[PDB]
């Protein structure tokens, strides 16, 4: 299998909001929802990494950061993102990361 | 067990 | 006598918190935990204003390093124990040992290292293609101590302050002798 | 002979020789390991120096045979090959014969293989294209 | 953003081009896939995110971001974090790169 | 591997040495003699 | 190493590292070492005065190889071993390596005699890296007059203007 983070994104939270309503409904089983979000994860794997061309980079001072389970985790505030330029700043953010060695 | 490296007469 | 004291930079010291601790919890759980068991048996917690390091071992085991003075890593140690407490685990701090004081000084005038390592053989070791520096050993009190061209000296390795501090005024008369211009 | 010797001989030596090719089979209990590596080291062309000799530090410097009589050195010059290494590997497949490919890694290159001692007034001593007054320079007898 | 506008796109295409032989493996009608793009379409407009065309412990619409590190190497003070395929939600507005070098310093 | 330890150069160097200051011409007698320097004729 | 450096002789830990593949933390440990138990043997034996013979340094019996290596004439290595002797007094370079000395000692005088050799053939030769060649010539530029052989410019063979400025 792959790593699984993007539920937390805007489209997994969604996605995740769209089928629980199904399984109310009772049109998506558990184990056809189970593998209906791990192709959504491999596909989000997959798509994420060939056919984009923007660039991100953060600068800030990070408050807390762990690193357990093989994840990186960092609440970075007070710090400012250029896109591609277009700057943005954030007062606090998260960073959640993952290794690049294929899991299981 | 099997000979790990020989010796190749080139010709 | 010497009108400089050294000044510490690092101390490291070892406690023994007295139970088994499971390390996967107190990474997922404690703020700056960084767990990667198979690059060290051990998760590294650091914390913020004493400016210490924790490393956690699963047996209890306690080594804390980065404090600039005893009291200092006595409440970090502390402070990492509170942690503990905190988050769930029955951690009594029971002992703390100060293993290695190292200490930092400027003498302010160059030296002379190959005369000193010619001079004190038995106790210079110089090899300034590796390390540009001179391993001094002291044998009373055991301080080993690192000698520069600029006059910075390095001593390493003390229980307290009263092993660094007279190592380093009986390496002053025999570092005056050896002086560059 | 001597001028024979080395201007012809030596690199006969060499070249019947030259190459030299060691296989290392795969020996592999998994199929994963499938891969005979064949490496080989073969000799080029031969190179040989004016006379000289390394002293104790490091230093080489040109020996001439009054100086070589005097502190009982040998007149000997050194011996330079060029040595090309050839990597081979193919998939090892029983049954199937191996053909071989290069992994690029072709590295070439003298490397000193001894010191051959000159015979004086030879075509490589000093002492061939020395005339008289030279010969007097270098106190030795025309 | 029509970068992130069209990423979105291939993935709910992708998504609705790979789940429908599993919708039939599991043998449940045609009609339980286009209610899921008019659902999902609403949800993506109701994020109103991107446009379309359809005491030291740790304890939507917050700042995140969700990535892959490919090496976070560490000074003193400094973080080096090298980042790639990764999505941005930062102030309610996603954004997508190919590499993401992040450095924070450490107090 | 190492290229200077493959190509012992000694081996060479002392073979041609031994073999010209001692006659043994192996590893025959009397091969290579002392040069004879009481006159030129000699 | 140690039979090098009793002999007067002494090579370089790049150059053993040349020959033996020696890791270089554990190689120094084993120097160590076996200084330690050399001197306790000499101590407990025959005692043997150093006179400089274990010296780190050594600077000046590095000269003459790495000027054969380069190729250079002798009066060169001679202005290359005066110079590595008076760089000694210098503090700004006493604490370099004295690989790393003799090299920008035998650099000055390459550009003092102009033999026409660049910095980075000599440090393709030498490996030392040529940024720090020419640190070193450059940090050496200011103690031009102290340096150079004195009766050398006096006998007209240099001139100090000959070196290039930075």
């Amino acid at each position: 299998g792959y790593y699984e983070l993007y539920r937390r994104s805007t489209i997994g939270n969604s996605l995740v909001d769209a089928l629980d309503t199904l399984i109310s409904d009772g049109r998506i089983e558990a184990s056809l929802a189970m593998r209906v979000l791990e192709t959504f994860d491999k596909v989000v794997a997959e798509t994420l990494k060939d056919n984009t061309q923007s660039k991100l980079t953060v600068k800030g001072n990070l408050d807390t950061y762990g690193f357990c389970d093989d994840v990186w985790t960092f609440i970075v505030k007070n710090c400012q993102v250029t896109v591609e330029q277009s700057v943005i700043s954030v007062d606090k953010l998260r960073i959640v990361a993952c290794n690049s060695k294929k899991s299981e | 067990l099997r000979r790990k490296t020989r010796q190749l007469k080139v010709l | 006598t010497s009108g400089i004291v050294p000044t510490l930079q690092n101390i490291v010291a070892t406690v023994t918190l007295g139970c088994r601790l499971d390390l996967k919890t107190v990474a997922l759980h404690a703020r700056n935990a960084e767990y990667n068991p198979k690059r060290f048996a051990a998760v590294i917690m650091r914390i913020r204003e004493p400016k210490t390091t924790a490393l956690i071992f699963a047996s209890g085991k306690m080594v804390v390093t980065g404090a600039k003075s005893e009291d200092d890593s006595k409440l970090a140690s502390r402070k990492y124990a509170r942690i503990i407490q905190k988050i769930g685990f029955a951690a009594k701090f029971t002992d703390f040992k100060i293993q290695n004081i190292v200490g930092s000084c400027d003498v302010k005038f160059p030296i002379r290292l190959e005369g000193l390592a010619f001079s004190h053989g038995t106790f210079s070791s110089y090899e300034p293609e590796l390390f540009p520096g001179l391993i001094y050993r002291m044998v009373k009190p055991k301080i080993v101590l690192l000698i520069f061209v600029s006059g910075k000296i390095v001593l390493t390795g003390a229980k307290q302050r009263e092993e660094i501090y007279q190592a380093f005024e009986a390496i002053y008369p025999v570092l005056s002798e050896f002086r560059k211009m | 002979s001597f001028n024979q010797f080395v201007d012809y001989t030596l690199q006969d030596i060499i070249c019947e020789d030259s190459t030299l090719i060691l296989e290392q089979l795969a020996q592999h209990t998994t199929e994963s390991d499938n891969i005979s590596r064949k490496y080989e080291i073969s000799f080029g062309k031969i190179y040989v120096t004016k006379p000289m000799v390394n002293e104790s530090d490091g230093v080489t410097h040109a020996l001439y045979p009054q100086e070589a009589r005097l502190r009982n050195l040998t007149y000997s010059s050194g011996l330079f090959v060029d040595v090309k290494k050839r990597t081979y590997e193919a998939i090892d497949v029983p049954g199937r014969e191996l053909k071989y490919e290069l992994i690029a890694e072709e590295s070439e290159g003298k490397v000193f293989i001894g010191r051959l001692p000159i015979m004086l007034r030879s075509k490589n001593c000093y002492l061939s294209e020395a005339t008289e007054s030279d010969l007097y320079k270098l106190k030795e007898c025309p | 953003n029509a970068e992130a506008s069209r990423v979105y796109e291939i993935i709910v295409e992708s998504v609705v081009n790979e789940v429908r032989e599993d919708f039939e493996n599991a043998g449940i009608d045609e009609q339980t896939l286009q209610d899921l793009k008019n659902i999902w379409q609403k949800k993506l407009t109701e994020t109103k995110v991107t446009t379309f065309s359809w005491d030291y412990l740790i304890s939507p619409d917050e700042n995140l971001m969700l990535c892959l590190y490919d090496k976070v190497t560490r000074t003193k003070a400094r973080w080096k974090c090298s980042l790639k395929d990764g999505v941005v939600t930062i102030n309610r507005n996603d954004y997508t790169f190919q590499k993401a070098q992040v450095e924070a310093e450490w107090v | 591997f190492n290229m200077k330890l493959a190509i012992n150069a000694k081996t060479i160097t002392s073979g041609l040495k031994y073999a010209l200051a001692t006659g043994n011409w192996g590893e025959r007698a009397g091969v290579s003699q002392v040069l004879n320097r009481y006159t030129y004729s000699s | 190493l140690i039979g090098c450096r009793r002999a007067e002789v002494a090579r370089t830990f790049k150059e053993i590292q040349s020959l033996i593949h020696v890791k270089t933390k554990e190689f120094g440990k084993t120097l160590n070492i076996m200084k330690n138990i050399l001197r306790g043997k000499s101590e407990d034996g025959f005692l043997k005065i150093d006179t400089d013979n274990m010296s780190g340094a050594q600077n000046l019996t590095y000269i003459p190889r790495f000027c054969s290596h380069l190729g250079l004439p002798m009066q060169v290595t001679t202005s290359a071993e005066y110079t590595a002797k008076k760089c000694k007094e210098i503090k700004e370079i006493a604490g370099k390596s004295p690989i790393t000395i003799a090299v920008v000692s035998i650099y000055l005088n390459i550009l003092l005699f102009q033999i026409p050799i660049t910095a980075a053939k000599v440090g393709q030769t030498l490996q030392v890296t040529e940024g720090t060649i020419k640190s070193g010539y450059k940090i050496l530029y200011e103690h031009r007059d102290k340096l150079v052989d004195p009766q050398l410019i006096a006998n007209g063979v240099v001139s100090l203007d000959n070196l290039p400025g930075v």
